[PDB]
RNA sequence: AGGAUAGUGGCCUACCAUGGUUUCAACGGGUAACGGGGAAUAAGGGUUCGAUUCCGGAGAGGGAGCCUGAGAAACGGCUACCACAUCCAAGGAAGGCAGCAGGCGCGCAAAUUACCCAAUCCCGACACGGGGAGGUAGUGACAAUAAAUAACGAUACAGGUUGUAAUUGGAAUGAGUACAAUGUAAAUACCUUAACGAGGAACAAUUGGAGGGCAAGUCUGGUGCCAGCAG
């Protein structure tokens, strides 16, 4: 309860069609803030809408209490879709993960296909009628 | 005076001079001509392991009565012989003929120690385990 | 009199054994530092210069 | 690879390991202020023979030499600013009169069971860990840490201690079910 | 003078001259020699170390020869021979971990056949793809920093105003565990934290010593120049 929220060395980088700025949390009787809810606030503080938001690295200090990071507040939604990094999103919910199998997994893939000259299609029936 | 040049101009000669007498020294000199690398029978190692060959036990020389106990070691990396004193109380039944020990220097970097004449090794390690846990009943003597 | 291989381990395997006798632990850190601290240079006993650390029970 | 951090040692043992006379007076340092090994005398005697070092090398030079006036400043600055030295001893002669006990009652501990926080200084040192001790509104739980002379003033207890406007710990919060 | 080279040059060829280096150490031999930036010690002067986070060189089992290409005498390119080593239907075919991990060997001597391109940065036709380069975790007492293993009362004591004693209580807490959030590419850990979490607070500190050098017993039992200690 009772949590202030302050924001120090600010930013706008209208190259990227944001604002940055360093975020500064005090939440005593609290063990931390939540990244979501402290997304929630700022978009109330600032009006903005919370899927514009962006909040990465916290820290609390030693002891307790004062909380620090970094956020993000995008001039838009769609610009947050566009100068986003996709574990972020997945992170907020905006977007989905991209769905492939283990890193060897690829590799092994991959090492098998540069066995073949062509297309599947001639190596299967190649095979085919190599067996039976 | 002094016996030795002091010309501005005779750096060569004193250089030249210190090289030479340098030999006189013993660490210099051995470290030198390489003794360790080429007659030491660790080859310069702080450690070697080898296979006990046979217990022998070691008159102590005078003023001192006493039977040290020792074994013959036949070293793996080399396969010299070097007679490794077993140091403690009963510590000489914990190894047996054919087992593998770790020897170390015996303190003196390549002289004997105290009364025991002509050893210069001592047995840390026997069949993988120290002596001290084996001799405390820390461990266990593996089979 | 001589010795010999044999007799490999003769007075350890021969003393009689004896066990620990259980005492209370000691402080670690600290108040060790404090006890002895506390030892010699609080609870002094010196006598004309006789400061023995440790004296025999007599 | 990554470049390499650099790292050091802070003390030094003894040349000579028992000379009985210094270590009856480790022994009274460690005792007087409450310390948990002799390796803590040796950081501050490094400390302070390094100090000396600097200010001897220092005052090798004029009084109008550049170096030392950038110097030897600077290092009267940070002695002065940590409570070692008073405002009136700033010559770098003071510099080379300072003792351990200098740095041992600018530690935290020390200035704990001075300030009147705790009884002993070993009970000062016992709050201290427990996290019990805060200098401004930041809790400090390492003894060795120096307080300067513009820190000594705000020092007491934390919010969230039973000492200073805190709950109960879990010892009272079961003795106190009956 | 020519040839060759990207180009100079005995770099090579033809003709010609007889020169070139050396006790101010040539030439030869050894190096358990890659060089340097640097490291330890350090009054000064010195002595020793530097395979190894950066810079330069060299190599890819050993030699040699090449294609391609701006650039290689490239080896996760080719050709041959030597040595190793693989499959086979016996005709033949396929190789190069001093890259990461892992195995055998060797030895006194050194970690997982893990996760990932999020960061650093490089490559490509490229804002998108790839990268054991790199980063993350596992192992890890190499070395380094900080820093627990207890703190405070009252009774009976006692001392000469508290420096000292057992048995009498109440607190304090982090090691550990675990909601939670945070941390992260996802985790793990740290840090914050709900509920737990101390009387033998058994949640119990060890390693070496106690004749001298050198700090700390002539206390008790055992052995009797034996067993053992002892730089
Ligand atoms: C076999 N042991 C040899 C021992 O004989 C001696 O060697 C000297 C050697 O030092 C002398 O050589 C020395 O002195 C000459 C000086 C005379 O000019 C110097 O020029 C030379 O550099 C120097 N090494 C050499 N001329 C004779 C050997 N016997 O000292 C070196 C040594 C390795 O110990």
């Amino acid at each position: 309860d009772a949590v202030t929220i302050r924001t120090r060395k600010v930013i706008s980088n209208p190259l990227l069609a944001r604002r940055q700025f360093v975020i500064d949390v005090l939440h005593p009787n609290r063990a931390n803030v939540s990244k979501d809810e402290l997304r929630e606030k700022l978009a109330e503080i600032y009006k903005a809408e919370k899927d514009a938001v962006s909040v990465f690295g916290f820290r609390t200090q030693f002891g307790g209490g004062k909380s620090t990071g970094f956020g993000l507040i995008y001039q838009s939604v769609a610009d947050a879709k566009r100068f986003e990094p996709a574990y972020r999103l997945v992170r907020y919910g905006l977007a989905e993960k991209v769905e492939k199998a283990s890193r060897q997994q690829r590799k092994q893939k991959k090492n098998r296909d540069k066995k073949i000259f062509g297309t599947q299609r001639r190596a299967q029936k190649r095979a085919a009628r190599r067996n039976a | 005076g002094k016996g030795k040049p002091r010309g501005l101009n005779s750096a060569r000669k004193l250089r030249v001079h210190r090289r030479n007498n340098r030999w006189a020294d013993q660490a210099y000199k051995a470290r030198l001509l390489g003794t360790a690398f080429k007659s030491s029978p660790f080859g310069g190692s702080s450690h070697a392991k080898g296979i006990v060959l046979e217990k022998i036990g070691i008159e102590s020389k005078q003023p001192n009565s006493a039977i040290r106990k020792c074994v013959r070691v036949q070293l793996i990396k080399n396969g010299k012989k070097v007679t490794a004193f077993v140091p403690n109380d009963g510590c000489l039944n914990f190894v047996d003929e054919n087992d593998e020990v770790l020897l170390a220097g015996f303190g003196r970097r390549g002289k004997a120690k105290g009364d025991i004449p002509g050893v210069r090794f001592k047995v840390v390690k026997v069949s993988g385990v120290s002596l001290l846990a084996l001799w405390k009943e820390k461990k266990e003597k593996p089979r | 009199v001589h010795g010999s291989l044999a007799r490999a381990g003769k007075v350890k395997s021969q003393t009689p054994k004896v066990e620990k006798q259980e005492k209370p632990k000691k402080p670690q850190g600290r108040a060790y530092m404090r006890l002895l601290y506390t030892r010699r240079f609080v609870n002094v006993t010196l006598t004309n210069g006789k400061r023995k650390m440790n004296p025999s029970p007599a | 690879p990554r470049a390499p951090r650099t790292y050091s040692k802070t003390y030094s043992v003894p040349k000579r390991p028992y000379e009985s006379a210094r270590l009856d007076a480790e022994l009274k340092l460690a005792g007087e202020y409450g310390l948990k090994n002799k390796r803590e005398i040796y950081r501050i005697g490094f400390q302070l023979s390094k100090i000396r070092r600097a200010a001897r090398d220092l005052l090798t030079r004029d009084e109008k030499d550049p170096k030392r006036l950038f110097e030897g400043n600077a290092l009267i600055r940070r002695l002065v600013r940590i409570g070692v030295l008073s405002e009136d001893k700033m010559k770098l002669d003071y510099v080379l009169a300072l003792k351990p006990e200098d740095f041992l009652e600018r530690r935290l501990q020390t200035q704990v069971f001075k300030l009147g926080l705790a009884r002993s200084i070993h009970h000062a040192r016992v709050l201290i860990t427990q996290r019990h001790i805060a200098v401004g509104k930041q809790i400090v739980n390492i003894p060795s840490f120096t307080v300067r002379l513009d820190s000594q003033k705000h020092i007491d207890f934390a919010h969230n201690s039973p000492y200073g406007g805190g709950r109960a710990g879990r010892v009272k919060r079961k003795n106190q079910g009956k």
